[PDB]
């Protein structure tokens, strides 16, 4: 709700927590030491 | 009940034969809605305000711009609909 | 395109932290002891307690030191009186003692405390608060793989004393807000989660979920030399045989027994026939300098990229005698060996660092309570290595068809209330597929849910298995 | 058995990758049913049968 969003801006809370797990995301091919591996993501979180 | 209408308002200071039309709906078609204005020894505006509540709750489409046509009432932010959410996910 | 890897798809599994409920908050009674240490003042104690006396009970402190005794906490709990539960804040913001991963003081204190409630006839659920001991997913990071050993032993404890064990409650490292926000409902929750991971985005429960195998085209080859720790052992032996079959150039089967092993020569001959230029060595893996000079003695003609740690010593895993130092000298060949190999291979471009663990951690395992923590440390180490620039694969194998490394009395017991020997001819393909995905922590099991969960969710109903579709049966 | 010829109708469980239901059916009970029974003990089971 827009009033709960002001409880996020006024107290300086960051919404970046992590990747979602509800969606059935693989999450295991998403991260590899090789940054150019096809199928992998680079960000280790984000507000979801 | 056969005329497409299913609700009736027993307008009176006391609702005589209240369950009689409920008896009509119990034994024929669908159960009808018995809304009444007042009650024996109950004529306060709280009772009529309660009469409005049972009318709305029983399906009567009360005009709410007429109950509040003027009473010194202003819009107030209120919580929205509590969407009863269930997990509906489609996986590739 | 594939039909034979359908068996592998139902073999490999992964542990995923799905967001569960925070529990139903019930007004507690009696007392709830915040068992912890006393060396440093902890705001965690206050943050946990502020919602503990507000939960209806009272907060009593239970200071426990390293190996204080298997009884002290028992008469302390008898002195305080009837208790409805204990919060183990003894695993908070605690660094790993570099002497040994299993020598972690929190593990020893938790085991002693558990047996203390067992001998004290108290019968209250125990909750162990941990700080990011298990990442809520590869997006998150493990701070200490040694703390994940407490998680493994806790999963085992649930199968011994259902009333005494409550579960584990993970919280983010440094932050204590999640404690105050959730602990009151978590400890009293009628939901039944034995594995809690409190985070800023909610509460997550450990879940068993299928691992899909579309047979990714990427192929892992054993090119380079292969450091098979405990190669003479069957767990390492069949892996070495499969490596030689696949075309592994070098093999470096290393174990303390080495050439003095019952089956070393035959295995070496088989490897030389299937592959080439294989080597067996009698070298200790616990000592850091031993592994350092072993890698220094690895010929410069070949780089090292296939460290396959398989060595594991095990005698018993019963909680009644389980103490931290017992697990330490039981599974040091696992934990210290893996730590030394990882610390030595930060500077090496490994294409594979498959840590060979077992289901002792994946789920509860009576008689493997001294074995589980090692397997769990391996899992945490792999979860940490995949976050940095070193590929890792912590396969939690089932009982091995031919080995005796984990094939003991518990193996035949679980054969008659659960899992059995996975065929090597398909376990090797499962490992191949796990290395094709660079899977961080595969769980390759031959689990028979129908008959296995009849001895698991019986004493302690769980949602750990409430994500497998066939686990409803 | 009623007549004068000994018989033994052993029921079997899939073994390794050489079972009698080896394939999708095996892979499914390998998740919800009969287990891969080791030949080393299945032979002794037949022996005592």
């Amino acid at each position: 709700t827009p009033e709960e969003f002001w409880e996020l801006l006024s107290e300086g809370r960051d919404a970046v927590a992590g990747l979602p797990t509800d969606r059935g995301w693989d999450l295991d091919s998403l991260f590899h030491p090789d940054p150019t591996r096809s199928g992998t993501a680079h960000q280790r979180g984000g507000g979801f | 009940a056969e005329q497409g209408y299913r609700t009736f308002l027993e307008v009176s200071a006391h609702p005589i034969l209240t369950a009689a039309i409920e008896e009509i709906g119990d034994g024929s078609g669908a159960d009808l809605s018995a809304i009444h204005s007042l009650r024996r020894g109950d004529g306060s505006l709280a009772d009529f305000g309660e009469a409005l509540s049972r009318a709305f709750a029983a399906g009567v489409a009360v005009d709410w711009e007429s109950v509040h046509l003027g009473t010194g009432a202003r819009r107030v932010p209120l919580p929205t609909y509590p969407f009863q959410r269930e997990r509906v996910w489609l996986e590739p | 395109r594939s039909t034979e890897v359908d068996e592998v798809s139902a073999l490999r599994y992964r542990i995923e932290w799905r967001p569960t409920g925070a529990g139903e908050p019930a007004r507690l009674d009696g007392t709830w002891l915040v068992a912890k240490y006393a060396g440093t003042a902890d705001e965690t104690s206050t943050a946990a307690r502020e919602a503990l006396e507000s939960a209806g009970a009272r907060v009593r402190e239970l200071v426990v030191d390293a190996r204080c005794g298997r009884d002290e906490l028992a008469e302390r709990l008898r002195s305080v009186g009837e208790v409805a539960g204990v919060l183990s804040l003894l695993a908070v913001d605690e660094a790993e003692p570099e002497e040994a991963p299993l020598a972690l003081a929190s593990l020893a204190d938790t085991l002693s405390l558990v047996q203390a409630m067992v001998s004290a006839e108290l019968g209250c659920p125990l909750w162990t608060v941990t700080e990011s001991a298990v990442a809520t997913g590869p997006f998150e990071r493990v701070r200490n793989a040694a703390h994940g050993a407490l998680w493994g032993v806790g999963r085992v404890i649930a199968l011994e004393n259902p009333a005494v064990w409550g579960g584990l409650v993970d919280v983010p490292a440094g932050s204590v807000a999640e404690l105050a926000r959730h602990l009151a409902a978590v400890v009293s929750g009628g939901a039944g989660e034995d594995q809690l991971a409190l985070r800023a985005d909610g509460v997550y429960g450990r879940r068993w979920v299928r691992a899909a195998a579309p047979a990714t085209d990427d192929e892992w080859k054993p090119t380079g030399t292969v450091l098979v720790t405990g190669g003479t052992g069957g767990v390492g032996g069949q892996i070495a045989r499969w490596l030689a079959r696949r075309g592994a150039p070098h093999l470096l089967l290393v174990s303390r027994s080495g050439p003095d092993a019952d089956g070393a020569g035959e295995l070496v001959a088989e490897l030389e026939a299937l592959g080439a230029r294989t080597t067996v060595a009698a070298c200790d893996v616990t000592d850091r300098e031993s592994v350092r000079e072993l890698l220094g003695g690895i010929g410069d003609d070949v780089p090292l990229s296939a460290v396959f740690h398989a060595a594991a010593t095990l005698d018993d895993g019963t909680v009644d005698t389980l103490t931290g130092e017992r697990i330490e000298r039981a599974s040091r060949a696992k934990v210290l060996g893996a730590r030394n190999l990882h610390e030595l291979t930060r500077e090496l471009d490994l294409t594979a660092f498959v840590l060979f663990s077992s289901f002792a951690s994946a789920f509860g395992a009576p008689g493997l309570g001294g074995y589980a923590p090692g397997n769990a440390y391996l899992d945490g180490l792999a979860q940490q290595r995949r976050s940095d620039g070193l590929p890792a694969t912590a396969v939690a194998w089932g009982t091995w068809a031919g080995s005796g490394m984990a094939e003991g009395p518990v193996a035949d017991r679980f054969r008659r209330h659960g899992v059995i020997e996975m065929p090597p001819e398909t376990a090797c393909r499962a490992l191949q597929n796990a290395l094709d995905r660079a899977e961080v922590c595969p769980i390759v099991i031959d689990v028979r849910w129908d008959r296995f969960l009849l001895a698991y969710t019986a004493q302690r109903p769980t949602r750990l298995f409430d994500e497998i579709d066939d686990a409803r049966r």
